[PDB]
């Protein structure tokens, strides 16, 4: 059976600073302020080709 | 991309290890005419044309009289 609101382990102030304090959401928002100090997968097409096998058609 | 010449082509794609001028005597395969390289005339007025190979299937008659 699915627990009630009285039946949780975090307190109603625990709960509601994740509310007001957006934690997930900045989380998230670090996840891709890591992804902006990494290197990116481009290359320059006319100068430099991708992938050949030999069975390439 | 249509400039470059096709031994060359496969080891920019990272097909072959070794350069075209790197590979030995036996890998270079042997002919009886020359080279020329025509990368690409798309717009260009060298432009290929393609055209019938063979002549019209059903030949004509070739008109021959006769005074009786
Ligand atoms: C105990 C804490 C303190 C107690 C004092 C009381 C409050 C004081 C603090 C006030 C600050 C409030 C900030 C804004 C409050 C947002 C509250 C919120 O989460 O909105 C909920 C709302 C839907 O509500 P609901 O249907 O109930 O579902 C929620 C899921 N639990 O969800 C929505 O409708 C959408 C939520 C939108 C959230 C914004 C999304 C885009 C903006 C992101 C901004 C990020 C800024 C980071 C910038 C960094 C710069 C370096």
């Amino acid at each position: 059976r699915p627990a009630t609101w009285e039946e949780s382990e975090e307190g109603a102030l625990s709960k509601a600073t994740k509310y007001f304090l957006l934690a997930e959401m900045f989380r998230g928002l670090y996840v891709v302020l890591e992804q902006f100090f990494r290197a990116p997968y481009t290359i320059y097409y006319p100068f430099e080709k991708g992938p050949v096998s030999p069975r390439f058609r | 991309m249509s400039q470059v010449e096709p031994g060359w082509h496969f080891w920019l794609g990272y097909g072959v290890d070794t350069a075209p001028c790197n590979t030995p005597k036996e890998k270079l395969p042997i002919r009886a005419y020359p080279y020329k390289f025509q990368p690409n005339y798309t717009g260009t007025p060298g432009a290929f044309v393609t055209y019938n190979t063979l002549k019209p299937k059903i030949s004509a008659w070739e008109p021959v009289t006769k005074q009786r």
